[PDB]
């Protein structure tokens, strides 16, 4: 079951910890964005509905649900999960735990505009996250955090083409229907120390980014 | 188009 996040105690750890994603998503030239957002330009609102997802897709439960929205109002009265944006040579922005995370623990959404992927095929934004993939491909939804979104977009992945790489991931992104809608979250998959840099598998479903020159 | 992706089965 998801648990929710257990923000830092100290008031000034927890602005500290929004004063380094608010620089970064600056460097990137976006505004903090903490939900999907949709437009009549792009992908409508319901075009974004699970039960067009080819072969289904698992749903949220009621409790799961509770959890999700407790760290949602908590996100928003300034309790954030604690994570560090911090910039690192070799990954770029990357984020780590600046407080300990237990396995399980819900850490963020991935936000940021949706829009078709037919409308995105000469895209260059390293960032794109699937959302949902229809049957018919002129269906499919991505989130595009170009313009807007939240601390998902810098977490780094893991290389997908080396044995080492996989011991590495300690999140996981999944895809789950709420109230019939697609949703993407990011999860802990174990036990996660104060410092430690934050890793998942960005080809968890289809291989689309090419990771065999990541560290 | 570099696209990152997640499955919509299995739970974690
Ligand atoms: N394990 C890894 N090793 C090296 N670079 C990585 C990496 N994981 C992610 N990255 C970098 O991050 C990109 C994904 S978007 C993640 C945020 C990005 N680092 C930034 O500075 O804005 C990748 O294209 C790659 O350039």
């Amino acid at each position: 079951r998801l648990l929710p996040f257990v923000s830092s105690e100290d008031p000034a750890q927890r602005l500290k910890q929004m004063g380094t994603l608010a620089s970064a998503l600056t460097e990137l030239q976006m505004e903090f964005s903490d939900d999907l957002t949709y437009s009549s330009g792009m992908a409508p609102r319901s075009a974004n509905q699970a039960r067009f997802e080819e072969g289904g897709m698992q749903v949220l439960t009621k409790e799961d649900i509770e959890t999700l929205e407790q760290c949602r109002a908590m996100c928003k009265r300034g309790d954030c999960p604690p994570l560090l944006v911090v910039f690192d040579s070799r990954e770029g922005f990357t984020v780590e735990a600046d407080g300990q995370i237990k396995d399980m623990t819900f850490i963020a959404e991935y936000t940021g505009d949706v829009d078709y992927i037919r409308n995105r095929e000469h895209d260059d934004c390293d960032s794109m996250m699937t959302l949902l993939l229809a049957k018919d491909p002129s269906s499919s939804l991505v989130i595009c955090p170009d313009k807007r979104g939240n601390i998902a977009r810098f977490i780094s992945g893991i290389n997908n083409h080396t044995l080492d790489g996989k011991k590495k991931q300690n999140c996981k992104c999944v895809r789950y229907s709420v109230n019939g809608e697609c949703r993407v979250f990011l999860v802990a998959t174990r036990d996660i120390a104060k410092g430690e840099r934050l890793y998942y598998d960005y080809n968890g479903y289809e291989h689309e980014y090419p990771t065999q020159h990541f560290v | 188009a570099a696209r990152k992706s997640a499955p919509a089965t299995g739970g974690v």
